[PDB]
């Protein structure tokens, strides 16, 4: 049986954490994506439940690598993570434990083929906060160790990040889940169709106001998910960089690609827990198992 | 004089600061602790900024704490000495105000931000420590969208240069941005710096000698060339933006220009002469 | 105790469900629209399949509007073409099922013992509505399932909210059938939540950046609703649903929801919220209840 | 005189065609086909027509099928004689299209129906046995819609009568429509029906004592607490229709009113003499 018992699309808008009032998070809302926000209750008791980890390992997008994959060996971090573009949504207390280990597992395998990486140590350095929100919305107890992954891109340029090379970082974080003995949960925190309002509504959860961006977006989103709930992962090899041409989609970070490439693509259906959208973007939150 | 009479534009990365600086940074960094000191002789009762590594994709967002100081350590270059940095801003939050509302007066979502934590960008940091060592200087910063059009940028820059017509001001602006952004991904060291593609170096040099002969109305009519065969940092709506801000009238003072790790990088005045 | 009644379900009917899905026996086809309700549906269809194995579905839906009394349709095989009057481009729907005649004939009869006023339709050429269609269509497209069809007593000329204590009363006549008779059912309550809606159509009826909540009111009572569901016994309910209509106009003020939880006996458990969305702004809830 | 000329109000049970009626259903029935006479008599082009039973919620919709026929068995009396229901019914499409044009030039959804299969309603059937036995009209028919403002329907009446004109058509306008709706919800007798509640036979007495005097206004002005009060078919947002098509000048005739199965209903003309 493999290492890693589960893949994860966890979407992480800040919206989803400021609807929830948890305690970490300063800003209070009076609700709002209350569907999305079910969809992942379910995904947490999954993977409190049924998974039963010894480790989160998160990708994320907002951790901008522009030289190689970083992987996040900081023992404890600890901060306030305050999202910059939604700051009166997401101002969030985080403390947490990694499985440096495994971390250091992860770097040692991703350099040993072929890409450039490096390991994060200094504790000085405040935790993005796409990785808090993916974190909280997997697991609000904060109690399974974290590997924290860096995403390679250009922060001055922002691009198509490397498939192949999310890929090979898979493959790496595979074999060190499985030298390590590790039994492990993926969270590949990527929204889908990424574009949204250019104004926020004056109330943010006002639910009228979040819908689509456009037919276009949805209906991409829905060829997407369709091929995830029905064939196997194989095809999504191909399908994840049209999807991403089409609707300029999240994924292109590479999360995604990382995450079933580190299941070693499954001949296996993914199922869908929910979709929704956030100021306009289409997001998934999307469980896959290994076959069998 | 009133209003905007002075413009720089510098790169923001980490590296002007090492101990054991390649030449090109060391002289990049040299040109902008001159053009600090230009600046600060002319006196400007605040500095109109905008740094490409605070982005945004919702509106335009303005620093409104008067205050922001602390140590930060770079989400890149932490494990290098230039990844430690101190930093310690004056923003002058009220002209803030009066520029804001010009940007809400013009149609735009103007943001006010005022947040315990909100984070401070590199690019910032290390414009505050080559130009105003002695935190002399009192900024307006506006963030830098990335999402809507480069000339909505331009427009947040016309309504600054307004507002501070309107306040009586005298001001300049400052823009902290990269040219090319062929970043080498790899871990070399100091003195195996390069531009780091083809045609990067060649587009670069394009642009300065246009924009040296005051021709910037023609840098801005192939923005969107060298941003997309250069890589060039958020498109280069940096300059964009100081253009509509009337910063970058007159020849341009190019004062050096290298490689970053790869990226373009210059240091370029407007109405800075030495006396 | 392990009731008769094995399930009972919270089942909209709106029309657009059906022409998304674009099943054989629909007419009219779309291009997609109202994924995720759909999908949600999909999931209550494997619980009825897979899981619960019911001997008959138990329908009550409010468009067949009865102006006296309560009516049970024990039409042997109902036939016939089934076109929605306001939705004609949506939804014309060749049904051919079988009735549980005997359950319909000791429904009617519990129900008549009871007080209530009954009558048995026998009559093959009378029309089953497109509300009941769609719902047992939605809870089970393969039809291989005997039914009961339950009629919603309301005025035809002056519509108003359905006498709730007596839905209550033909919900105890349907348990004492079920029981008497033996059978294991599953109950489906065909009422959509918050019921206002565009006064105009988009062009495009399933153009999915134009569906979202009537308004953040509306949306808001959904929840309210809900989240009580979610948590909370069913009793409490009994109070909230007439608030609940009164604040959004309910399609639950037809009755069936009440009438279904009161044949279940009111039981101390939460509902399983499988799914949550707008059609044409009107809120519509996909929710299974189960026996204590 | 082209445009709108006559009017006419009936209800649209099938109470109307019982084999063994109360005698409050006959009267009607007897006055309806009085109404079908002096209609035909007429002689239109076309007639307009608004049956409750048709209702939507969801713009205005228009029958653009030129021949529904049929037998119809209604969803609440099967059990009766009355609840088959035989239909030959023939629209004016083309008329139909011109009117629908109209009400979407108003800045209104016209939605054009033709399908195989759309369902009759029950009132739309009564009407045609009692005015049309030998199915000489020509119809032009519109939803009933519910959820819009009753004013809407005045102004789909209005451009219907307006069209019309402009047609150079002779048309009449009839509604199907009861009056209060105080169901009475037992299996009665014929024998024993009778007003179903207080207070709903004064007030049906009383608008019908001012549709008498002419006085169409007075009614709309306190149609809201008519609908309230008396449970008035459909708000009674079918005399509305009428009053935008013009079809309410002059006083207007009281052929009948008495109770069906606890509801009140009544058959009224406009300038339809003889
Ligand atoms: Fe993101
Ligand atoms: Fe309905």
């Amino acid at each position: 049986r493999p290492g890693i018992v589960a893949g994860c699309l966890s979407p992480h808008p800040p919206h989803l954490i400021y609807g929830e009032n948890p305690p970490q998070n300063e800003p209070r809302s009076t609700g709002g994506w209350e569907t999305l926000r079910w969809a992942y209750e379910r995904l947490r008791a999954r993977i409190r439940d049924v998974h039963k980890p010894d480790v989160l390992i998160v990708h994320a997008p907002h951790w901008i690598t522009m030289v190689g994959h970083h992987v996040n060996c900081v023992p404890n971090p600890r901060g306030l993570s305050v999202e910059p573009i939604f700051p009166h949504l997401f101002r969030y207390r985080y403390d947490f434990r990694t499985d440096v280990e495994l971390g250091e597992a992860i770097a040692e395998e991703a350099s040993g083929l072929g890409l450039v990486t490096r390991t994060l140590r200094d504790p000085r350095v405040r935790v993005d906060y796409a990785t808090i929100g993916a974190l909280h919305l997997a697991n609000p107890a904060w109690d399974i160790p974290v590997v924290s992954l860096s995403a390679n891109n250009n922060p001055y340029f922002y691009s198509d990040a490397s498939l192949t090379e999310m890929e090979v970082l898979g493959e790496a974080t595979r074999l060190a889940v499985e030298a390590t003995g590790r039994r492990a949960v993926l969270l590949a925190s990527n929204s889908l169709s990424h574009l949204h309002w250019h104004e926020e509504p004056e109330l943010p959860e006002d639910m009228e106001r979040e819908h689509p961006y456009n037919n276009h977006q949805y209906r991409w989103d829905m060829k997407l998910l369709e091929a995830i709930r029905r064939g196997p992962t194989a095809p999504l090899r191909d399908l994840i960089p049209e999807h991403i041409e089409a609707t300029a989609s999240e994924t292109k970070a590479g999360s995604l690609t990382w995450m079933l490439a580190a299941m070693g693509w499954p001949k296996v259906a993914g199922d869908v827990l929910g979709y929704g959208t956030i100021i306009g973007t289409g997001n998934a939150i999307v469980e896959w198992l290994p076959e069998g | 004089r009133t209003g905007i009479v002075a413009g720089a534009l510098l790169p923001g990365m980490p590296h002007l600061l090492a101990e054991h600086p390649a030449p090109s940074w060391s002289a990049l960094a040299g040109a902008a602790r001159d053009v600090g000191a230009r600046l600060r002789r002319l006196e400007p009762d605040v500095v109109l900024l905008l740094s490409t590594q605070w982005f945004t994709v919702l509106g335009h967002q303005f620093q409104c704490d008067p205050n922001p100081r602390g140590e930060h350590v770079d989400e890149n270059w932490y494990a290098y000495d230039y990844g430690l940095l101190d930093y310690d801003l004056r923003f002058d939050v009220d002209f803030t105000e009066r520029w804001a509302d010009r940007v809400q007066a013009g149609g735009m979502q103007a943001r006010r931000t005022r947040y315990d934590g909100f984070p401070i960008d590199t690019g910032t940091i290390v414009t505050s420590a080559l130009l105003d060592p002695d935190r002399r200087l009192r900024w307006a910063q506006v963030s830098c969208n990335l999402y809507a059009d480069a000339d909505t940028l331009a427009d947040v820059g016309r309504a600054g240069a307004a507002a501070a017509r309107d306040a009586g001001l005298r001001a300049a602006v400052v823009v902290v941005t990269g040219m090319s952004s062929g970043l080498i991904q790899q871990w070399i060291e100091p003195g195996q710096d390069r531009i780091g593609e083809p045609g990067h170096d060649q587009w670069n040099t394009r642009v300065l000698d246009l924009l040296t002969a005051g021709k910037v109305d023609e840098v801005l009519a192939v923005r969107e060339d060298f941003a997309r065969q250069a890589q060039a940092d958020s498109q280069f709506r940096a300059l964009a933006f100081a253009a509509g801000a009337e910063a970058t009238t007159g020849p341009a003072h190019l004062h050096a220009y290298g490689p970053i790790w790869g990226t373009g990088a210059a240091v370029l005045s407007w109405n800075l002469p030495d006396h």
